[PDB]
């Protein structure tokens, strides 16, 4: 089994060059396969970008005109995507993939979101949401926390540092007019048992390198 | 990972560039060399029928038909298909000599079905067949040889058949 | 640039039901490839060489076609098979992809639970007031959310967000964020959230009073 | 509408040379292999040559190879044959034929359309006009309207001729026999007509002959003798 | 060279009948045979290609068949326009591509006895220095007729050359021309010249005579 990986430059401003690394383990990059890059536009089509062969030969998508390089470091089992002169349309989730047996894409990497904006990378704010009860509770309660003003996306949101694995409710990000992303995460609990677990809202922002942990405690309505 | 140092001249028969030369029968995306009748013995001297398969398109299927030993009474009693492992093993020209090469390392991406029809894709069953890939990077020419010259009936000797497959590059972007 | 036009753009099926998806190439291709992408994952490869299936794929899955017409048929729709399916050709370079056919699982039972969350006191100290309205465990995806401030409609100051389908129960969740400043928030007391949804018996109004509640 | 027209045939003394053309009309020649077949007078058809589109593969008979060269202009829609060092064996009518593209297996509608024919005569005998001598019906004086008369075309070269009666007004009961080659190498034929025998004085009969080599037109009257 | 022999060499048949034509190959060619019609002094015409597929615009009565060595053109019900010479051609083993030698279709008629005419040389022909005496057979069926020249009741050979017309479109008969070529030095040294015709519609062989000079 072959495993692929993609490196992590999440934000490039436009009119700059974009470089990405696909790291391979488990199989030698110079034996028998073709080594592709595929982008995925947001919730959208795939554009096959290119490959470098075992031999070193290059074959690129002709929509890109003498602006991309796919190269390789054989001693590190790595191949590299170099897209010059990026624009805001070039914002996409990028994947590397070993060739299929003949002319498809069998083994895929995990993928990397690269957002392209002429903006400053900012850290999130976490504001608590408590189970103050109103009518039609159902005999149960729900609590949560709000992430505001982070740039760029993604973040990883966990409850009690991963010691709460059941009930997966994290909302997708929305962009405000400021240009800063915002999302929220929720958990459902029984309403008579609010002081048993200590609900921690654990947020990691990997571009602005932010670690926020917030406790959620109930209110007096 | 199976090859040998066979050496073939391209013609062990005495004829040299007085070969009868022909192109394949290219219907739609199938280019066919059909040696069923042009190899059975007519004139007393063996002559050489060469079949040329020139390809510059993606996904051209190439089918080569050589007749088996004794599928008709008396006419093909001593046929030789070289390379025996073909379509997996082909011949390429090495300085006025023909030597075996692995086809899958030669053209990457080449589509070879294990059974040509229901029977195995080998000249043992009498037809070989392969489909050329969407991207071919360097121009490649390779050879298949099917020989009826050893066969003699009524003091007439059969003809010798060569397939030359010439692929021009396509798919390239550079 | 061979144009693969995948139809339908979206579909919803019951479990057990048979589903066929199509892909229309703009010219003659000799073989079609197919992939499944679940959200938050790689596109695993499902069909190669129009008929062959990559290992790790159930035998109910099928691919078929010729010419310009290709299709994917599932004989038994299951919960696991709910993802988006892409076609790909490589008849000639460059390999192109279709836009995808999004597949969903259909559950009649809807139990929406609406929970309301006021802005934090720390947020109000920051000069900001974002009010959160939450919709839980509901199906279908259509629900209209309206904000009212002392019985008055809001004209484009709220933005909402929809989750994807949960794998456990095939239900959804929705959030509505009202983003506000401080001076127009603390000059009103009573706030209300409006849920109009097809699975409700009456449209749910939920209120709170500022500061005291 | 769809036509194949040859020109270029002729009488060349033996060991001579001659270029033959086939011009097509109504279809594109480029997707078609093109061929030449000959037919000596009184025998079947015999293949002369074949050429592929463009000219990548050209093929000849054993008796014409070395002497004859085939060629093609796709843009002019034309096929051409160059015939050198000719023999009296090469005397024939030469036809071109469209075919599907040649292969190891030439499976198709070969000879879908054929040319009109051109005549190539290879003999030393120089082109001579005919001599017309009448054959009179005076011996055929039998009652009941049974009389035969004619005129004899002798010692002309090369073929063809046209023999018409009353400048074209007597076609019925007329038999023009095929020409035969003499030991001299020239040609002879005769034309006969059956008429009622009562019409021998009042109706009079012209033998109009045109031999298109050397522009030879002779009209000769056929009159009865004394017995 | 694959040699293709075609049988029968001449076939006689009335119209509206089934007509089967046989083409035999030297060495079992693989069904590449074409079948052509040719009328007198005309271009050939393709009837059946690939041994069993008929050409576009060829009638449905023409049906090719066979395999290997033996191939067969079948014309299922004859018409007057079907009477012509026919040729097979192989392209399985080539170059060269080879033809048959031909098969005639005449029309079957009720038997017609020849009309026998003898023609003296003209006096202008005698002054040119050569003498042709002509025997004519008109409107007879079948094509086979024996002609003998007798000079003073004595058989002479090798001075005679003959030719036969094509079939009439409605009489379905033929005509025959036989020329006795002599010199004037050989002609003026005899008296009586005669034509002997042996034909099926004649009951005893018909002699037509000529006396020199006076008549």
């Amino acid at each position: 089994d072959v495993q692929l990986q993609e490196s992590g430059p999440g934000l490039v401003n436009p009119s700059q060059s974009l470089s990405l690394t696909c790291s391979v383990t488990g199989y030698s990059i110079t034996s028998d396969y073709y080594w592709n890059w595929i982008r995925q536009f947001p919730g959208n089509k795939l554009e096959w970008m290119g490959y470098i062969t075992y031999d070193g030969t290059n074959n690129y998508n002709p929509f890109f005109k003498n602006r991309i390089s796919i190269t390789r470091d054989t001693s590190q089992n790595q191949f590299f995507l170099k897209l010059n002169s990026v624009t805001t349309e070039d914002t996409a989730t990028y994947y590397c993939a070993r060739d299929g047996r003949y002319w498809y894409f069998d083994v895929w990497g995990a993928g990397t979101t690269v957002t392209v904006s002429s903006a400053s990378t900012k850290g999130p704010s976490v504001f608590p949401l408590a189970p103050s009860s109103k009518s039609t509770s159902g005999g149960t309660a729900a609590l949560g926390c709000l992430v505001k003003d982070y740039f760029p996306e993604p973040v990883t949101v966990s409850w009690n540092s991963g010691a709460l694995t059941s009930g997966v409710h994290t909302f997708p990000a929305v962009l405000q007019s400021s240009g800063l992303y915002s999302l929220s995460s929720v958990v459902t609990v029984p309403s008579s048992s609010l002081g048993t677990q200590t609900y921690i809202c654990n947020v990691n922002h990997k571009p602005s390198n932010t670690k926020v942990d917030k406790k959620v405690e109930p209110k007096s309505c | 990972d199976l090859s040998y140092e066979t050496t073939e001249s391209g013609d062990t028969a005495v004829s040299e560039d007085s070969y009868d030369k022909y192109a394949s029968q290219n219907t739609n995306k199938e280019y066919v060399c059909d040696f069923t009748d042009q190899l059975k013995p007519t004139e007393s001297g063996p002559k050489v029928k060469k079949c040329e398969v020139k390809v510059n398109e993606p996904l051209i299927k190439v089918k080569i038909i050589c007749p088996l030993k004794g599928s008709v009474e008396k006419l093909y009693d001593n046929i030789e298909y070289v390379p025996k492992k073909s379509p997996y093993v082909v011949l390429t020209k090495e300085e006025t000599k023909l030597k075996e090469k692995l086809l899958s390392k030669l053209i990457y991406g080449l589509l070879i079905s294990p059974t040509v029809n229901e029977k195995e894709n080998n000249f043992k069953e009498g037809v070989i067949e392969f489909t050329l890939p969407p991207v071919v990077h360097k121009a490649t020419v390779f050879y298949f040889i099917c020989d009826n010259s050893k066969t003699e009936d009524d003091n007439k000797k059969g003809n010798r058949g060569i397939v030359e497959v010439y692929v021009e590059p396509y798919g390239g972007s550079l | 640039q061979i144009v693969l036009t995948q139809s339908p753009t979206l579909m919803s099926a019951f479990p057990g039901e048979k589903v066929t998806m199509t892909c229309s190439a703009s010219s003659s291709v000799s073989y079609m490839y197919w992939y499944q992408q679940k959200p938050g994952s790689s596109p695993k490869p499902w069909i190669y060489l129009t008929s062959n299936l990559a290992s790790g794929v159930p035998a109910r899955f099928s691919g078929s076609g010729s010419g310009t017409s290709y299709s994917l048929t599932i004989s038994s729709m299951e919960a696991e098979d709910a993802a988006t399916y892409y076609c790909q050709q490589w008849n000639n370079s460059p390999p192109t992809f279709g836009a995808g056919t999004k597949l969903e699982l259909k559950r009649t039972v809807a139990a929406p639970s609406v929970f309301i969350f006021p802005p934090s006191d720390e947020q109000l100290k920051s000069g900001t007031a974002s009010v959160v309205c939450l919709l839980n465990n509901f199906y279908p995806r259509e629900a209209k959310v309206q904000w009212k401030v002392d019985n008055a409609l809001q004209s484009g100051n709220s933005q909402e967000s929809v989750t994807e389908q949960d794998s456990k129960d095939s239900t959804y969740s929705l959030s509505s964020t009202l983003t506000l400043s401080k001076a127009d928030y603390e000059k009103h007391k009573v706030y209300a959230c409006e849920v109009t949804h097809q699975g409700l018996s009456s449209p749910v109004t939920k209120s709170f009073n500022r500061g005291e509640c | 509408e769809v036509q194949l027209v040859e020109n270029g045939g002729g009488l060349v003394k033996p060991g001579g040379s001659l270029r033959l053309s086939c011009a097509a009309s109504g279809f594109t020649i480029s997707s078609y292999g093109m061929n030449w077949v000959r037919q000596a007078p009184g025998k079947g058809l015999e293949w002369v040559s074949s050429i592929s589109s463009g000219s990548t593969y050209k093929y000849y008979s054993d008796s014409v190879k070395g002497r004859f060269t085939i060629s093609r202009d796709n843009a002019k829609n034309s096929l051409y044959l160059q015939m050198n060092t000719l023999r009296a064996e090469d005397t024939a009518v030469y036809y071109c034929a469209r075919a599907p593209e040649p292969g190891l297996t030439w499976f198709g509608e070969w000879g879908d359309y054929w040319g009109q024919g051109t005549l190539v005569t290879v003999s030393s005998a120089s082109t001579k006009g005919p001599s017309v001598f009448p054959l009179a019906p005076s011996s055929k004086s039998t009652s009941g309207g049974t009389a035969a008369l004619g005129c004899l075309v002798k010692d002309y070269f090369p073929e063809p001729v046209t023999v018409s009666w009353n400048s074209g007004a007597l076609t019925s009961g007329v038999h023009t026999f095929p020409a035969v080659l003499q030991s001299s190498g020239l040609y002879s034929l005769s034309s006969v007509v059956t008429v009622p025998s009562s019409s021998l004085g009042t109706q009079t009969y012209i033998c109009n002959v045109n031999h298109k080599p050397s522009n030879t037109k002779v009209d000769k009257k056929v009159e009865p003798k004394s017995c």
